[PDB]
């Protein structure tokens, strides 16, 4: 249904189609500082499944 | 360029305290010939006077007797310094990760075998034997048993097979009265603690310890293994408490740990001892044991083929400290329930680890809630389907739930060699023949040295170091390698199509010759009808072309086997290299194209529209020759020596020089 | 006399250095605690005293006539060090306290110990009613956690209960003391292998 | 929960099913339903959504 | 008899960093004197290959 309720995520660009959303694009994210590669190996050695 | 440094890392690449390194006796008694000097007592005495020196000299001797004790000990006390094995096992069983004993060649069968009674079910009980000869040698069978009772419904027709499958060696039961005080040992050499079962009297404990472990049986039925420092196994339950903790789930609480004994629960467990990793590849099966009223009159090999597949499995040495060493660690580092996928690395190395010389742990991004992995069968590179299945399904007991593991056997670079060698007749009174039978030992011996380790860049030379290290009296040894991957489809590359990690020499990219089913007709006076023609056909790369890149020229083709389209056409190129066929058949196309440098290689048979089906075979070999000295690996592509499945890759001439 | 027993063992320093030499020694990694224990579990242990402060092998002679079994006496005592794990004369005892705590410093009133027999750490008395104790690091002046008259315990007389602790030793009766022995030899056969 | 009974499915990640009689009804009420997964949400291993 | 893999050993022992090596030889004999071989003529005493 049209959905009545509103809230927002807050976006550069908010909403449209974005782009590009992978597989159902859910899986799941990450953010840091940090470049990755230098986080990239250690997390799925250690917590990332 | 290279390292810049700011006092960087720490303490060299391991602990060594190092105050504990043992030194050189003469620097043993130079510190302590010092020690003694300065002493308040005498600032005196001289100690390069022969006769204190000696005096002193003998105190090092003891102090560096003693020494070595307090030392070793270290190594010994910490795990991975530890030197001694059993040692490291009792860290690691520590741990909560043992090494196991030798454990048992294991397969399965179908059989087809009429019942003489005729009953709607028969079972096989646990512990029907079976005699395998190993490969090629009938001398002996090597005994393997039933591993469990299995029953079968009777077809119609009568006949039915029932279907099982094979660990190896004798079922080996012992009762014991357990008792408070006392070891329960098991004496037993080739025992194997995964193919150990037992029962108190009535039911079956399980060492939790990757025998099940979650289920419903609430703990207090369980126990443990150890390793006497002699190399048997004893056994050991929880006494007291044998459930986590007091009142749990029973509203009467108290307490029990079970065991009296008094004499209660007299302990009886059934074990196989094996003679296994001896008997791996062991084809030709007996039927050993016979039962009321059955009989087998067939047993077939290998359900649902692999195809290439060989007898058995398993056994193992067991031991290695190496692979080991490090590796309980990780579980040390994991909990029991495998995570991480290197956590999916090392406990499957734990079971099937004697299976498993390397097993690859991955994601593949594209399909989620599949745990990718890549392993060496370590008899050959792939674990039959069953294998496959089975450890899956026991791996999958730790897993995250809605994870599922996926096990493929990776695609592998193969080194396809002729070899020349040379020795002298009259160095070697030995026979001739044999020292072919030693350097090819001595060749998986480089690769299982280096090769399949860290699936790094491959040294031909490198390798041919230790077969020319082989006899000594081998006077010189040559060699060449063809990089060589097999293709699943003929018909259309993958879609990435085919890398090969490593510079090929232009023009130098081949492929394997087949037939072609071709629609045209054969007749010849007493053949009749003959179906229609076929002819063979081969991949061919064209040359180099500027921005390094080739367009794969097919096989050559008769008149009118391919429709001409106005699209395709006869590549008919000056440089394409060309099989010598009797048809004379000047017939090529251009099936796709590949770029030299980025060593990827593309075609669709779609492009010629050419059926699938009139081709015969659906894989074909990958022939190439890389121009660069060394091979490089990047992922799932590994280089690797199986030589007993695949001669044909490995090829060695042999030069008898005076 | 066990390490003897057995096999002399090579030994390899690798893990020190990539390359190390092999050395052969006599054998201390054979447990033996578990070698005594099983063959120990057959009879019993029984509890017994020491005369004074003797060496435990110097003691191991006069129960058991034989010198060289003191390992039987330090298994059944299983102490952490033959050194300090003894009975040790005042004299050493008073200076090993002097020792450990020399750095730290002399004379070092360890505790205060009520009549009870109740081990006190960490008090003082205000000194204005020496019977009220308000601990240490308060100040005082507050929450006297005790009050009364208690004993206070000197480093040296410390150092006597701790060795005096060690005067009683479960051992085994002399009668035993062979019949036991061929039984764990025998053990070592089937640990040999 | 008389009885809880977790299984997933493989085809859809990220989640945890569990069975549950409340054993005061044929159906598990609602109240509990959050007032559990609320208590159980606690411990999800974070890319997964145990429902 | 001079060996290319034998030589290779001790290349290879230089470092413990060489991860690999190889190489093309070529027999090389000097002459002295052109115009005439030496009537009797040089030999390797090892064939080669045409051209």
């Amino acid at each position: 249904e049209i959905i009545r309720g509103v809230k927002g995520k807050d976006l550069l660009q908010n909403n449209i189609d974005y782009i590009n959303r992978s597989r159902s694009y859910y899986v799941m994210k990450i953010k840091s500082n940090l470049p990755s590669s230098r986080w990239k190996s250690d997390v799925i050695r250690f917590v990332h499944p | 360029a290279n390292t810049p440094v700011n006092y960087q890392l720490t303490r060299t690449a391991n602990a060594i305290p190092e105050i504990f390194v043992g030194g050189t006796f003469a620097e043993i008694k130079q510190n302590l010939i010092e020690w003694l000097n300065g002493q308040n007592e005498f600032l005196d005495y001289d100690f390069e006077g022969s006769r204190l020196n000696v005096l002193c000299d003998l105190l090092a001797y003891n102090t560096l007797y003693i020494q070595q004790f307090g030392n070793a000990a270290v190594y010994e006390s910490f795990m991975r310094t530890a030197n001694l094995r059993s040692s490291v096992v009792q860290a690691a069983q520590d741990n909560g990760y043992l090494p196991t004993s030798k454990s048992a060649a294991q397969t399965e069968i179908m059989l087809t075998c009429t019942d003489a009674l005729n009953r709607n079910y028969i079972t096989i009980p646990r512990g029907t034997r079976f005699l395998a000869y190993a490969k090629d040698t009938s001398v002996n069978p090597y005994n393997f048993v039933s591993r469990e009772d299995v029953i079968a419904i009777r077809d119609k027709n009568n006949q039915y097979f029932p279907r099982l499958k094979l660990a190896q060696g004798r079922i080996v039961r012992t009762e014991i009265i357990y008792d408070k005080l006392t070891p329960i040992i098991i004496y037993d050499k080739n025992i194997d603690r995964n193919q150990v079962k037992l029962y108190v009297d009535g039911a079956e404990w399980i060492n939790w310890t990757r025998k099940s472990m979650v289920h419903a049986g609430s703990t207090s039925t369980i126990y443990y293994m150890r390793e006497t420092i002699d190399g048997n196994t004893e056994f050991y339950f929880g006494e007291g408490e044998i459930s986590v903790n007091a009142s749990e789930g029973a509203l009467t609480a108290n307490y029990i740990g079970g065991l009296k004994p008094t004499q209660n629960s007299t302990i009886v467990i059934e074990y196989i001892s094996t003679n296994g990793a001896d008997a791996n590849g062991a084809v030709g099966f007996s039927y050993a044991d016979t039962l009321t009223n059955i009989t087998v009159i067939n047993i077939n090999e290998n359900p649902n083929d692999d195809p290439d597949f060989v007898g058995a499995d398993g056994g193992g040495d067991p031991e290695d400290i190496e692979r080991i060493r490090e590796l309980g660690t990780i579980k040390r580092e994991t909990q029991q329930r495998c995570v991480t996928a290197t956590d999916y690395d090392t406990f499957v190395s734990e079971r099937f680890g004697s299976i498993i010389q390397a097993v690859q742990t991955f994601t593949d991004s594209t399909k989620p809630g599949y745990a990718f992995i890549a392993a060496k069968p370590k008899s050959g590179l792939y674990l039959t389907t069953v294998q496959r299945e089975d450890i899956k399904n026991y791996l999958k007991d730790y897993n995250l739930a809605p994870i599922t593991p996926s096990i493929i056997s990776p695609n592998y670079l193969f080194i396809k060699t002729n070899l020349k060698v040379t020795y002298a007749l009259n160095k070697l009174q030995e026979s001739e023949q044999w020292l072919e039978g030693q350097i090819i030992d001595k060749i998986d011996r480089y690769y299982t040295e280096d090769v399949e380790i860290f699936n790094s860049s491959f040294a031909k030379s490198k390798m041919l170091t230790y077969v020319d290290d082989a006899d000594h009296s081998v006077i010189g040894s040559s060699a060449t390698i063809q990089m060589v991957r097999e293709v699943q489809n003929f018909y259309k590359t993958p879609e990435a199509g085919i890398k090969y990690n490593n510079q090929i020499k232009d023009r130098s990219m081949e492929s394997n010759t087949f037939s072609f089913n071709s629609g045209r007709k054969v007749v010849n006076p007493d053949t009749g009808l003959e179906e229609d023609v076929l002819y063979d056909v081969r991949i061919v790369s064209t040359d180099r072309d500027s921005k390094g890149i080739g367009k794969v020229i097919i096989g050559p083709f008769a008149s009118g086997d391919v429709t001409e389209n106005e699209n395709i056409q006869p590549y008919t190129g000056n440089d394409f290299n060309k099989l010598a066929n009797s048809d004379g058949r000047d017939k090529y196309y251009v099936i796709g194209e590949i770029n030299y440098p980025a060593d990827v290689i593309y075609w669709n048979i779609a492009k010629i529209n050419l059926t699938s089906e009139k081709f015969e075979v659906q894989t074909i070999e990958l022939y190439s020759d890389p121009t660069d000295d060394v091979i490089f690996t990047r992922d799932g592509s590994l280089i690797v020596f199986e030589n007993d499945l695949r001669p044909q890759y490995l090829t060695i001439d042999l030069e008898p020089i005076s | 006399m066990l390490f003897t027993f057995f096999d002399p063992i090579e030994y390899a320093a690798k893990t020190v250095n990539k390359n190390a030499p092999t050395i052969p020694m006599t054998d201390i990694f054979r447990n033996y605690k578990d070698y005594f224990k099983r063959a120990l579990a057959g009879y019993r242990l029984r509890t017994y005293y020491i005369k004074g402060s003797p060496r435990p092998e110097e003691l191991a002679n006069a129960i058991y006539g034989n010198p060289q079994l003191y390992w039987v006496l330090l298994m059944c005592n299983d102490n952490y060090d033959p050194y300090y794990g003894w009975i040790t004369s005042q004299e050493a005892a008073y200076q090993a306290s002097i020792q450990k705590y020399k750095n730290v410093g002399g004379d070092q009133i360890v505790y205060h110990v009520n009549e009870n027999g109740e081990k006190f750490y960490n008090l003082i008395s205000y000194d204005d009613n020496p019977y009220v104790w308000y601990d240490k690091g308060d100040k005082a002046r507050k929450y006297p956690q005790y009050e009364g008259a208690l004993a206070a315990v000197d480093t040296y007389e410390a150092a006597v209960l701790e060795n005096e602790k060690l005067r009683q030793i479960k051992i085994i009766a002399k009668s035993d003391i062979n019949s036991f022995m061929n039984d764990l030899i025998r053990i070592m056969e089937k640990s040999y292998g």
